[PDB]
């Protein structure tokens, strides 16, 4: 999390954390209750969030469920819905950690190599997470949606580049 | 390395689960401990040289260790020993701040026992000095922060034994 | 590394001998197999990504290995696994072209088993995926080239076990 | 051989051999029968080839077999003839491999350090292999002599330079 | 000593010692008797030398034995006299070796880190060795004092300069 | 590394002692041996290549070692062997000059036996060549210097066995 990031920088420079770095840690740790509320709200509403998201996704990309499409047939479509729930879960990890690290190490490093190997269109994944974001943020307060949006945005940006 | 939050996240991730109530309770405990940990880190940073100096005076000075035949004899070895103690204090403070001992396994204890035994660095006397560091630190950061630092300083000692 | 010609030369050299009839017969066999080996190498190069993704689909996908707790879970590990399979195919193709497994000993298998066991990479599942690579490769390069590739893919598997 | 060389280059670049490199391998492997014919002709005629060569060598350099000469006396002279047969053998390896590698690894790397330590004149070895080449090529067809000459030339140039 | 110094340089350059380096070793080894006489004289007079030295030191720095001073109280003062005898002993090692190496490896590398950790003023140590030098050289012949002075000077300079 | 003087100093230092009479007697012995050691070092340096080639001629040439199957066969291995002997002579001369074997432990023998065993370098034949170096060297530097060199060449041999 935010804490380990500070510690790694300090260790790199053979030093204790600075007063500034410690103030940053202090500020992060007082925001815990909000992060937990967000994580539990998304977890509780997973099925509803994924359903709204997949409906919008396949309205935009019906060809994914047509013959020759990567999500053609029930087993493959259900595996897409499985992946959707996994990325929602990773977003809750990011919110709890206060940074992108748990999202990146589990779901982004190598993500293009993986989905290319599966013949799942990476631009389809960008579109998928975009409407996942819409569905999830819709169930949060304005304040909490603003806190949460950057974690979705990080996934979307990562999948758009390189 | 992981901090306390990443450790709980990883335990959930390897099961493919959202964090349950018990997991959230662990996070709440760590979040609530923030003031304790940050204050202690600030105090230790400001007093790091004094803590080591006082621990050495209590545990190693005027003993066989600093006389010829002892492993702290020669200014070169004396200074190397002090440097080790500086290390142990700094990394214990990292681990206390993180609420997790993983940085100790990864960056302190890895191959350390073998290094000391190859060089003839005495484990017993090292552990005594680290224990002295624990008690000096506790006298400055208080009882509650002292306990947390004690966990991670004890962790280093166990790893050497 | 050696190819099949250098291997026969070395067997003669260490005796201080010109190549005898039996040795020349080995060279003749290798020289005659040139068309087979070159064609197969071209086909595999052109189809290397397809061979690996089809092997993975047959042997690893939808199994415990790709779920939490399995060693291909996380995109980082998934991608690392694919990379290993790319390696195995490329080096088996080198060995097939050379008609000699020495490059496998020197550049693939050296310390590999220890590396996997330290990381927790499953040997059984890796061997299953390489075996799947053998069968997909055979479907493309034909029966005869398929047999040669099979020797060197099997060699890697035996080296892991 | 030619095949190993291509593979080492490909491995260095983390790639499969190119279409050009594969064509080169194909071309090499179809020339096998010629190389085997050359190797067997030189092997069969070793005694004759070495005898012609040593006769020319010691006509040019009688001092090598005079007192104080490195090849003075029967045991030493016979060891020179032994070396001669060994370099002829290495040339057959080179012809079969289609490159200088088996000659270099067995008979050229460290060759000057060795013969210096033995007090055998390296310019003497240059002259020796030169007339070995003459004797050997004389027993081959024009085509086969042209194929074989560069393997002798490689030895001669190596012992001359650096 | 001087000998190992030459050997380390030669080894670094993958060579035998030069005629010049060997001449230097020869010259060093013929001066052994003088070095032994100096070492035994300083050893024999240790108590006298340390007593003269400490008397001058604490005349200059009485604050070191006043309350709050690093040498306040008998146990601490006696440990200073102990250190004094140790540096005199290291000087005899330097004289015997013909260079500063035995002094540096035992008593100078890390010396500032050590005395800082002990709250012993390093400028006090500079002043201490300065009057140790005075006391020790006073018991040697003029020739032997000139031979010995550089070993004290090395300690003094080391403790002065960061 | 240490030379003979530093060795005696270290034995005193680790006891916190000035050098006593017995220690000074050791130094006197080394100081007096200066002319012997320096002259021998000059002679060996001037004749290093000749000493090695004569030792090889006595102990290794015309034997199984230089024929196919032997470890000196191929010009590359022949030259590598000569280089080893160059090393042994040079380092033995260092140790003779220093009157101390520590440079041999630190810079010659460290992991050497394992290296040779991994490569298939024959220990027996190596030791025979070093012993030949000892006798050739003694013929040039005389009886007394020859004895000193013999100590350090024998030391290398014992370290290989
Ligand atoms: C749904 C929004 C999109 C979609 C997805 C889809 N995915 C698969 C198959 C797999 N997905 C994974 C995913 C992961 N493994 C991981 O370690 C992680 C990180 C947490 C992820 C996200 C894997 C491994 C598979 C392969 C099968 C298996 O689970 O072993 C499919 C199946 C079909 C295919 O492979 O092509 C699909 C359809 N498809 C869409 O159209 C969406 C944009
Ligand atoms: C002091 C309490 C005791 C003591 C210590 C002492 N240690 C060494 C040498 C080493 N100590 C370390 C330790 C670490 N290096 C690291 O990077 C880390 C981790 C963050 C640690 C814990 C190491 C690597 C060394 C060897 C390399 C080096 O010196 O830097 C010495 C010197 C031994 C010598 O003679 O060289 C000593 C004296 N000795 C005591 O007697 C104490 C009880
Ligand atoms: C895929 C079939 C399975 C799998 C593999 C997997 N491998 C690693 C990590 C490594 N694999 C290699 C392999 C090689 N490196 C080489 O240079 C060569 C040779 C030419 C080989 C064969 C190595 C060195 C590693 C470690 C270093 C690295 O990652 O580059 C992993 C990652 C382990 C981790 O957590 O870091 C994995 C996942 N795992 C499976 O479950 C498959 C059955
Ligand atoms: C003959 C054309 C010339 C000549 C040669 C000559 N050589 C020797 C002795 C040795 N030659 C070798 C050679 C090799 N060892 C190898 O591994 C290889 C590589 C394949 C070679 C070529 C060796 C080892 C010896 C030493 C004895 C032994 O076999 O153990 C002699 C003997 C006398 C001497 O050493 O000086 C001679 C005379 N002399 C000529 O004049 C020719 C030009
Ligand atoms: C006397 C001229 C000065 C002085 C010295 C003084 N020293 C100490 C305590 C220690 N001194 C050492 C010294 C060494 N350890 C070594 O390995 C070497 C190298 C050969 C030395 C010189 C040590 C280890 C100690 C600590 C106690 C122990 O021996 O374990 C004191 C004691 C008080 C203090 O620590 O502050 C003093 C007073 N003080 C002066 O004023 C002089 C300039
Ligand atoms: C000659 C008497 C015998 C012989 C020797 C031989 N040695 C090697 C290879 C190596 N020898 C060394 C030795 C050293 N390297 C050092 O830096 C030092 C120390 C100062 C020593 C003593 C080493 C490291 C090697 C391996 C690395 C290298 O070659 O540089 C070989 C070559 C083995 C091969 O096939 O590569 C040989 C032939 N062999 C004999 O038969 C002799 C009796």
């Amino acid at each position: 999390s935010v804490v380990s990031q500070v510690i790694l920088q300090a260790d790199d420079q053979l030093r204790y954390p600075t007063s500034g770095e410690l103030k940053g840690i202090q500020a992060f740790l007082t925001t815990g209750a909000q992060r937990i509320r967000i994580a539990e709200t998304l977890a509780e509403n997973e099925k509803k969030i994924v359903d709204q998201a997949q409906k919008q996704l396949f309205k935009k990309h019906p060809e994914y469920r047509a013959p020759g499409g990567n999500a053609y047939g029930q087993r493959q479509y259900n595996q897409c819905l499985r992946d959707y729930g996994w990325y929602l879960r990773l977003v809750t990890y990011g919110v709890l950690a206060g940074n992108k690290e748990p999202i990146e190490t589990t779901g982004l490093i190598g993500v293009k190599e993986m989905y290319n190997s599966l013949n799942v269109p990476v631009p389809g994944m960008v579109d998928a997470v975009t409407v996942l974001k819409d569905a999830a943020l819709g169930l949060l307060s304005a304040e909490d949606a603003n806190e949460t949006a950057p974690y979705f945005d990080y996934i979307i940006q990562f999948m758009s580049h390189h | 390395m992981q901090d306390a939050i990443t450790a709980v996240i990883n335990s959930a991730d390897v099961q493919g689960k959202y964090l349950d109530g018990a997991a959230m309770d662990k996070l709440k405990s760590y979040f609530a401990s923030g003031e304790l940990r940050v204050r202690a880190a600030s105090v230790i940073s400001a007093n790091a040289a004094t803590i080591v100096k006082e621990a050495v005076a209590k545990s190693l000075l005027y003993s066989d260790v600093t006389r010829p035949g002892g492993n702290m004899y020669t200014t070169r070895r004396y200074a190397a020993c002090i440097r080790d103690l500086d290390y142990y204090l700094r990394y214990a403070t990292y681990a206390m701040l993180a609420g997790d001992a993983s940085i100790l396994d990864e960056r302190v204890l890895n191959g350390l026992k073998e290094t000391y035994n190859s060089l003839g660095v005495p484990i017993s006397s090292t552990v005594q000095a680290i224990q002295a560091i624990k008690e000096v630190t506790a006298s400055l950061v208080g009882a509650d922060a002292g306990k947390e630092m004690g966990v991670y300083l004890d962790y280093i000692c166990s790893g050497l034994s």
